[PDB]
């Protein structure tokens, strides 16, 4: 304030789950608690199992595009192989029908 | 017969969709990459009927902490989740730190969900951790004067 | 009001020779204060260890 | 499943629907025992590996169980008599219906 | 599904347009840079339907103050906005202090 | 804040950061285009069956 | 002709790193031992293990990983004990009065 | 409006059905209520099950 | 054989941005309620309004 | 709205999105033609019987 005096207005709470992978993604880069994720354990930053907060900074995504551009290639090849199997079974059924 | 290759094709399509979603979110603060998990589908016969998608597993690893210089960008290092509430009162959790001060003086994210936390009560106000989390607000309410009691 | 800790303190392996000056090499004790779970891991040999 | 006559038929087809009253029925409109009722404001239906049916409601911190789906077994499976609509009924050559939990 | 790739392409195009617009305004008094904010659009399934732009956020940090020697240019420091009115009485706000 | 006379406030756009972000966004756009091409090849393979 | 059988090819696959602390793979021979909710015991080479609601180590399908438990203070791997489902409790770890220094 | 004042003109109502499938489709990407689907439960967007 | 029924798949589709202010998309469950000139009540997920 | 003198309003057509839509529509057309071909084969079998 202007009288050279600080006042606290609230403290950010942090939630940690027993099973992070059990959280259901609801979009808007937002997760939802579910029974598989367990009940949310609330606490303060820097205490217990909660990491500290970095102010003035943003956490970027963990997507590594080199790795993804590789993967995509592997999945394309697997998909085409499965389509080859499909067409093989198609030719088999055509052979049996043509009798 | 057909169902085997059908399941294989469906699994490959799901994997490609997950990869495409990961790529489309290359630059999205608070996003965690996803990976499809596959499992066998044996049923009595040893021929291996097919494959199924057991689920999608997130990779909850810390991303890069990039400096932006704003005072409402806060990043959670290591474990932790920001707690948010919508207009219905449903509780959500997110790793995003893009908070904006709205017209009602509450701390909300880009989509408008209100950030929650322990409120301050009393004079002088102190964080009372025995209460349930409440939305954080920053009023302009002038601060009143305190007559001296100890010098 | 807590019970005082009674323990066996041992100066074993210690020595008195012409060193630089009287210095302590090491100290150890098997007691600890209360601690909460911080992390968990699966070791190389298969043991599950919580820190 | 319960036939309109009050007798019990047995089906293996699992495509279930919900009628106007909120109950679980077979895609042929026949109401599957046990009476498992899904409420109006259901968000997601979870049927477990052991047949435990649960639903999650809005604003409710815990999922709610609305019934338990059991499986009926026969000592002689072939003797069951088909009545159409993917339904078998019990004969004297099909033994007697043994109700059991799915995993027991 | 084409939807996720199309949404990602649209988001990348939006970000690139924002960057280009910021570049075009490098020398523009009273300009604040912008940054696109992205959000995912998971819908029921776990496949990650795509991405969307949640909005465009300004960067209201004070720029460098450059002297010009004219008395009718006023620079504003810290918070505040210059208040203007058009010919129809509407009220507008600007950080540009080039007046005549 | 107070007013500075005889001065103008310039934009807060740093060209270096803008150029680097442009490079990164171009690379992301090309990655998404590669994804589109992948889906195109998948659909072509299925139609050619 | 008669289909004599279906023979598995139990050769070691590639070990791909993922960075997850609960993710583990077996080199050479050996199988993970799992237990179903009905007590039936199974064996699997897949190593996608995750912590469930009840703090037990389970795979994707929900089968609990089993192993030698720890007993005593300090706890030690009981090699003579029967395998039990692995649980990682979050309960507070109490203090030990000092005994030797 | 032009007098820097705004005026609510309505609120879009949403319908939820006990059996979404029992709906009989009439074409033109439009559905019709049916005895199988039950009566329509009306509400506001973003609240309850909507 | 006999056609037991024609069942719909009421899973939410992708939400595609267009930029028209009169277009509304439904997330999760819910239907738009419409009436024709005859007063008949209809339900639709299509949100292209004019 | 306001009139700006000395300036022209260009079209609001973005080439990238239109190209992507062209690709998607091409795929839809090819799939529909595949359906047409499938129907052409069933009537052939019956006619021949």
């Amino acid at each position: 304030y202007s009288n050279e005096q600080e006042q606290v207005l609230g403290q950010i709470v942090l939630a940690n789950f027993a099973n992070n992978e059990g959280l259901a993604s609801q979009g808007d880069n937002v997760w939802a608690a579910t029974q598989a994720s367990g009940v949310a354990l609330l606490g303060t930053a820097g205490s217990g199992n909660f990491g500290k907060l970095t102010n003035g900074a943003l956490e970027a995504s963990n997507v590594d595009l080199s790795k993804e551009l590789v993967n995509m290639i592997v999945a394309q090849r697997n998909y085409q192989s499965n389509a080859q199997t499909i067409k093989t079974q198609d030719q088999i059924l055509n052979t049996l029908v043509n009798l | 017969s057909f169902s085997q290759a059908v399941s294989g094709l469906n699994a490959a399509a799901t994997n490609l969709d997950v990869i495409g979603n990961n790529i489309a979110n290359s630059a999205t603060y608070g996003f965690k990459s996803g990976t499809a998990s596959f499992a066998d589908m044996f049923a009595g016969s040893k021929v291996g009927l097919g494959v199924k998608v057991a689920g999608i597993t997130q990779d909850f690893t810390d991303g890069t902490t990039t400096n932006t210089g704003r005072g409402l960008d806060v990043a959670i290092s290591q474990n932790g989740f920001f707690r948010l509430v919508d207009s219905n009162g449903s509780v959500f959790y997110s790793r995003n730190g893009q908070f904006k001060l709205d017209e009602n003086r509450n701390l909300v994210n880009m989509q408008g969900m209100q950030l929650t936390g322990y409120p301050a009560t009393g004079t002088p106000p102190t964080i009372q951790q025995g209460a349930n989390p409440a939305p954080i607000t920053i009023p302009n309410t002038l601060m009143a004067a305190k007559s001296t009691t100890t010098a | 009001g807590a019970t005082a800790a009674t323990f066996s303190l041992s100066f074993l392996n210690s020595m008195q020779q012409n060193t630089g000056a009287n210095n302590i090499v090491a100290t150890n004790q098997n007691g600890y204060k209360p601690g909460d779970l911080v992390s968990y891991q699966i070791n190389n040999d298969g043991t599950v260890v919580g820190n | 499943v319960m036939l309109p006559d009050g007798t019990s038929a047995y089906t293996r087809d699992g495509s279930f629907q919900v009628d106007q009253n909120g109950q679980l029925v077979t895609a042929g409109g026949f109401q599957v025992q046990p009476a498992i009722t899904i409420p109006a404001n259901a968000l997601s239906i979870t049927i477990g590996r052991d047949g435990v049916v649960s639903v999650t409601q809005q604003g409710q911190a815990a999922p709610v169980q609305v019934g338990q789906l059991n499986l009926t077994t026969f000592m002689n499976d072939t003797g069951l008599e088909s009545i159409g609509e993917n339904l078998y009924i019990e004969t004297q050559s099909s033994g007697a219906p043994n109700e059991s939990t799915p995993g027991l």
